[PDB]
């Protein structure tokens, strides 16, 4: 098990070359190379760029000049750069261990009128160690093994701000019986995605998390919705936890549900 | 203690009476024996018979039984000459060992009037024509018995559809008779282990036995066991008296193969470990470790030079040549050893 | 490395999709394929033009026809559909080209009546002088609605943000709808309601400005 | 029972009479020419000459012929000593038996000055400057006979245009006219085809006319006697001291080629065996059959080492270094008594 | 002037009393001493010993020295009757001289009790049991640093972390400490410095030594430094009585390993240039210049013919035939001397 | 005639004076010179010498002339019993022609002030120290003249810009003026021209001096000039005693060259046809006429074994090994008489 966690500045300016770095656990001790893979959303998958344990970077022959990965065998960790970064190179990078294997250094020892039909064929000196090349005794690979979760790098020059979270509790006319809905709102924040827990991850039953659309301001919008027995409609401490990566921010709003105080 | 006057054709040979008196049953130590050839009119016994072998005969007296054969005589006149003075036949294998002969032995036998019918018959083979057959007999099944291993080999080739199984199956029935024959009437169950024949029948016929029993009951181990089945080669050495010399120069001279291979294995240590060094940083063939060079050393000492790995340098070359003429002298030193061994055990045959 | 827009498939059917590359890619008998659910990363598919990667089905086949590799699903089972991808090598074995992409989609899910919930502005939220309102849709298959807002016999259509269907835990589907507003245009109508319609089929939750709790 | 006393230079030798008697030709024996040296004032009969050699003539007499050499006295002057003494011819010619050289035999000879006269002219060409003369058209035309068989199957080479044929019609002409002039000038027509060379003739001289004779009547039974024609070359042994040599050695050791090749083969099915079970699953040059290992084994324990296949793992290769060292061990334990024996038949020459 | 007659058992010899004389500690010479064997009516000094062997004891008188062995005589008998004739210790001595038989090598101890225990532990390996473990642990620390040695240049393998380091160091501890207790307990440290084995020893310990130096303070003369490592294979050379013969052989046979590669290198300067002009114009081979083919001269002589380069004329192939024959005649030719040196040394052990 | 009595130690010799007559100048020849020993008490000579080597003496004196050792007598004391009865040089000069050690070629030093005094400086030089420079220099430019002859025909290599130029001629001025110096002060004109290594510094040096002749005034004049150009080694023959017994075995031994050959010749055209005619009809190889076969013959009997050709067939293989076994054979049966003939010569030196 090889575990991938990528950390670096994500959110940077045009002009400004790229750094990420994929914090590599698990190294196996064979012959496996280490690369990125990036995605923008709706668009296909490409190659960035490799390196080897020997020193030997590898790159997508599109993209030879707009990479530098770097190795480390003391922090057991692998990089990523990208310089001239504009609107079309918005994606998502998968840091990636690939198993990459290769196949040429024959010679005909002796001249080659000497090599023949007869010798290659019945003279073993002949055929593995005076004449390789003449008579034939001499392609490529490339699959991954070890896929990672991937970071958001998007190019912009406006600020990053936090969420606004808000109880969201049913009402009386709300109700579908004995089971009813509850959950959070996180409106008002930049970027994508934020997740929204329940009881620190106690409470998986009908839950119901949604892709967020984005605005005409900068900010995006999703909310939650859970599916508890409604007799528990103000009785657990319910705490939807956001964890905001590129602000540092946690804000516990418990949720309680509605009364005409 | 009167000194006697033997006279030999001439050559007076004086000794003190004593000297002969110790032994008692010799033609001079016995004077009812001894009165005839004494002429006394000049008191000499006189013996008219070869005048250069009664020196011998008169140390024999003198030094109590050492008795050397002069080397200006032959064994012929020397053997015959012990006999006209009766010295005595204790004295005759004395002398014989001497020489060094093989005149020694003598086989047992069953004396049972069956036991040694049956004996006759399967050891001797020329003492009848019926034993004569037996033999021949047992000559083939071990050559048909041979080529059935290698055959079934070949790339081409209880269930009996197998005819290699069959013919097995004959082989390790008559060879499994012998044994037991040969062990029944035997004179002797104490040197039935002796014969080192005895074990090698024992080693040829286990291995059909314990596959046998596996199937009627060691995936690669059975292999150990398969290549076992080659000892079938030396049950030849019955019917054959040149390779029994083999074996008695092959025990007699281990030291000296000791040594060949102690010699052969200091100079591939000595050898391989210049030509990796000099052979260093190039794209030297395979000599890419000194532990890799030990098949090219062996290869050049030995002479067959079959040519797969070769040096490619200067330094190479020139090592290389050493390595060639130091195995010819390597091999060349304990080998006259061992040829000088083979002919004492060819000879002494005769 | 091409791929055609989308394919269309059934629980139980065998669809050979084609990865029709050429002989430095495929001829090379490594080759990569993936599987891209939209939020996740892409899953390696295939490997080796043959081989199979841990995680996936001995049911998918790397069949090859020439420069025209092929994927055999045969019975085509429900948690497969996905964005699929060509890789390989180039003409070298550190070196790399991917694929865009093509949609595998399986027909064949659990159909119901939506389970939709709607969410009013809490009191905060009318503090802090803005009014989104949330009218979520859940549990609803063929993943297809479109999205209204029903003020008390009228609709309205401005200021309207909706998502496209995204899967849910149980293997169902999931979606949402936001109708943005002012604070000034929410407390002045007495009712608001989402229409939303599955199938015809249209599930009302109304919520007033004046109902406590 | 009379002691006579022959003093020979100083060392008395005194004997009974009845012995002198035994033979009668011997100076001893006869009165009338032992009484030509006898001093009467001493009684005894003086001689002088060799002393150490009298020991043996008269052991002579004792042993009643048996007649031997004292290791001391050499060849020369005891052969002058037995002539002095006067024993006899068979005396003499059992010295030389008793010796080892083989002078006994003659050769027939026609006695009618003109089978005489063919019969010296072809036999024995150091009786004359024409035969000197046949004997170097007999060697020249064997010389041309060995170089058209060669010549006539490079790739690029009776209608008279070939030149082959003709060539050879002329030495078949030349080797039949000599051997039926040989035939009826010889003194025997019974001990001629007992004999190797005349047996040589005929053999070199057949297929030539079997070939014509059916021109004119599975695979070629041409083709085998096209194979017998190549013993055209052992008729240089007529004219050669060298191949004569050859003849009697490897005839006088039959017993000792056939324990090289006994040797040699056991060996063969014994690290064969062992090579193909050690290279057993690995892409093993050929050793895919114990019987296709044969070759490898052959030419490692003969030194000659081609390198077409060769052991390739690890068992392999210490196989194959026993191999070689058993190989110049079991060819150089017969060789040196076929060496003795040509240097025994090539310097009693002399 | 007087005439003493000695009477060996019949056998006179007579000498001049002088000649008897010279030596008067001998049996005869004392007049006292040999009085006891005189008989008064003979007038002669009667003893009945062996009449063949009193002529070599009678020329030591007459020769005042020069004892030699009368070659009837075998070597027990007469060493016998040196000793009752009471010759002398002085005579004794002389007479193994002539046949050169060694016995006179002797080695001084120490001593000193501390001294003495310590050296008769590390010098006399049978003396008890400890020696035997010493003897048996130092071939064993050997071994093992031999395959350190081979296996640190294998490819796939002061931090003291590395396993062959550490392994190495403790060897060239137990080397050292051996070298120092032999030093110590040396009986005469003037001749610790000219035993060659002393010098064997102390060679394998500077390698170590210098590269920790030039770790703890060559790019090439490293290299050397880690060939010079090989010598440490010689330490086994106190532990064998078969290499110590060897050293022997190839030490008095300097001259005839001389005249070998002499021999061997005047060939490879005459068929080398022979074999360039031949294939001179043409694809040939490598025989670019008469310097390239000097290693296929050599491979070719030797016998060794790995097939790297072979001639392609007719002219290269007929000086490629002489060449093998002219290198197995002038490889045999100095080779005889050489394996006749380690027969005696071999045998004169016993 | 009067019967001389001589004793020699107690051993009664007795003769016929007239014997003693043959010689008058020899010890038993003149009566004043063995008047001393003559003792009239008992009327015979008393010589007290060795009793077993005076056989060989009288038997000098009754054939009249012919001297042989006895063989229980060693060299040092035969000679000086010789020297004591004075039997002259001349007879002196007869024992050595028996026992066959070298004898003295006369040293014709020869006779002037200056003249022999440098024939002295050249021809002989361990007689100074000048002439130990001469030989030291001379064998320098030997060692340059071969370096020169093959560093020039190496493939990167009257212009005087030319450095091979200059160096091959301070080499030939050197050899011209070293002969020159020797054909003036030698003794003889006639010898010189004779003696063998008079003709290896001519032929040395003619090659230099007709190419100049003909560049200062030949299709394979030119060809072959470069190749008589290589016995500039055989100069080396004059400063070392372990060529000239090379040349000295090879020329005694011309007849056992002639058989190594012959024997070898007709091999290869009687396993070469096998071969050719058993892989007849298949790819075989370069088997495509019986001539070409010829060179597989020759390097599978002499061992070398390159593998450029081997056999492919069932036929042809067994052939094979027949081959190979018939070269160790007919190889290895005349060269022990040449390494005997050499080993004559080499220790004859003493
Ligand atoms: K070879
Ligand atoms: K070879
Ligand atoms: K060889």
């Amino acid at each position: 098990q090889v575990q991938l966690r990528e950390w670096g500045a994500g959110l940077l300016k045009p002009s400004e070359t790229l750094s990420l770095t994929c914090a590599v656990y698990g190294g196996s001790f064979s012959d496996k190379y280490w690369s990125w893979i990036r995605q923008p959303p709706g668009k296909g998958l490409e190659w960035i760029g490799s390196i080897n344990h020997s020193g030997s970077t590898n790159y997508n022959p599109s993209l030879k000049s707009r990479v530098t990965i770097s190795v480390d065998t003391s922090k057991n960790q692998f990089s990523l750069k990208l310089s001239s970064v504009t609107a079309a190179d918005t994606a998502v990078y998968y840091c990636t261990s690939v198993h990459q294997e290769t196949k040429r250094s024959c010679i005909d020892t002796i001249p080659k009128s000497r090599c023949t039909a007869f010798q290659c064929k019945h003279s073993m000196k002949y055929r593995l160690s005076f004449c390789r090349k003449t008579c034939g005794t001499c392609n490529y690979e490339w699959h991954v093994d070890v896929w990672g979760q991937g970071l958001l790098v998007t190019v912009s020059s406006a600020s990053t701000k936090g969420p606004s979270v808000f109880p969201l509790a049913p009402s009386s006319k709300s109700t579908s019986g004995g089971t009813a809905a509850l959950g959070c709102l996180v409106k008002d924040y930049f970027p994508e995605p934020v997740t929204v827990s329940w009881n620190s991850g106690a409470l998986t039953s009908g839950v119901h998390t949604f892709p967020a659309v984005l605005q005409s301001s900068g900010l995006y919008s999703l909310s939650s919705v859970v599916t508890v027995p409604s007799s528990s409609l103000g009785t657990q401490t319910y705490i939807c936890n956001v964890n905001h990566k590129p602000s540092n921010t946690k804000v516990d709003k418990k949720v309680e549900p509605k009364s005409c105080d | 203690g009167e000194r006697v006057v033997i006279n030999i054709s001439g050559l007076r040979f004086e000794t003190q009476l004593k000297t002969l008196c110790q032994f008692p049953e010799t033609l001079l130590g016995d004077p009812k024996r001894r009165m005839r050839y004494f002429d006394p009119l000049r008191n000499e016994y006189f013996f008219d018979r070869n005048r250069p072998s009664f020196d011998a005969i008169l140390y024999y007296y003198q030094s109590g039984g050492r008795i050397r054969r002069p080397v200006n005589v032959p064994i012929d006149i020397f053997s015959e000459e012990i006999r006209f003075y009766q010295l005595g036949e204790e004295a005759m294998e004395k002398f014989r060992e001497d020489e060094g002969f093989l005149r020694e032995e003598e086989r047992p036998l069953p004396r049972r009037d069956f036991q040694r019918q049956v004996w006759l018959l399967f050891e001797y083979p020329e003492s009848s024509g019926p034993a004569r057959g037996i033999a021949i007999v047992s000559v083939l099944v071990i050559l048909i018995s041979i080529v059935i291993f290698c055959l079934e080999t070949l790339p081409e080739f209880s269930s009996f559809s197998d005819p290699f199984f069959v013919v097995e199956t004959l082989c390790i029935i008559w060879f499994s008779f012998e044994l037991l024959v040969r062990f029944f009437a035997c004179p002797s169950k104490a040197t039935f282990s002796r014969n080192i024949m005895n074990l090698i029948d024992i080693v040829a016929i286990i291995p059909y036995f314990i596959t046998l029993g596996t199937e009627l009951a060691s995936l690669a181990i059975l292999r150990v066991i398969r290549l076992v089945r080659v000892f079938r080669i030396f049950k030849l050495s019955r019917h054959s008296k040149g390779l029994q010399i083999l074996g008695q120069t092959l025990k007699a001279s281990m030291r000296e193969l000791g040594l060949l291979i102690f010699f052969l294995f200091i100079g591939v240590i000595l050898f391989s470990s210049a030509v990796y060094f000099a052979e260093a940083d190039d794209p030297t063939s395979g000599f890419s470790s000194i532990p890799d060079a030990f098949w090219w050393a062996v290869v050049t000492m030995t002479t067959v030079g079959y040519g797969d790995m070769h040096p490619v340098t200067i330094g190479g070359k020139i090592v290389g040549s050493l390595c060639a003429i130091a195995g010819v002298l390597t091999i060349a030193l304990p080998v006259p050893v061992i040829v000088s061994n083979f002919n004492y055990f060819y000879h002494r045959e005769t | 490395l091409n791929q055609p827009s989308s394919v269309s498939g059934s629980l139980g059917q065998k669809v050979t999709i084609s990865c029709s590359g050429s002989s430095s890619n495929i001829g090379n008998n490594y080759v990569s394929w993936y599987q891209q659910l939209p939020g996740t990363a892409p899953k390696l598919l295939i490997y080796g033009d043959t081989k199979r990667p841990s995680g996936i089905p001995d049911r998918f086949s790397g069949s090859k026809s020439g420069t025209s590799a092929t994927l055999g699903i045969t019975g085509l089972q429900t948690g497969d559909e996905a964005d699929y991808y060509c890789a390989s090598a180039e003409d070298s074995s550190s070196n790399a080209v991917f694929g865009s992409g093509t949609t595998l989609t399986v027909l064949g899910q659990p159909k119901a009546a939506p389970s939709v919930t709607l969410f009013p502005p809490s009191s905060e939220e009318l503090q802090a002088n803005k009014a989104t309102l949330v009218c979520l849709i859940s549990d609803f298959y063929p993943g297809a609605v479109t999205v209204a807002w029903k003020a008390d016999s009228s609709p309205v259509k401005a200021g309207v943000e909706t998502t496209t269907p995204s899967k849910q835990s149980n293997n169902k589907y999931a979606a949402s709808s936001y109708l943005s507003l002012t604070p000034e245009q929410w407390k002045s109508h007495r009712s608001y309601s989402c229409q939303v319609t599955h199938e015809g089929s249209t599930v009302e939750k109304t919520v007033a400005p004046t109902e406590c709790s």
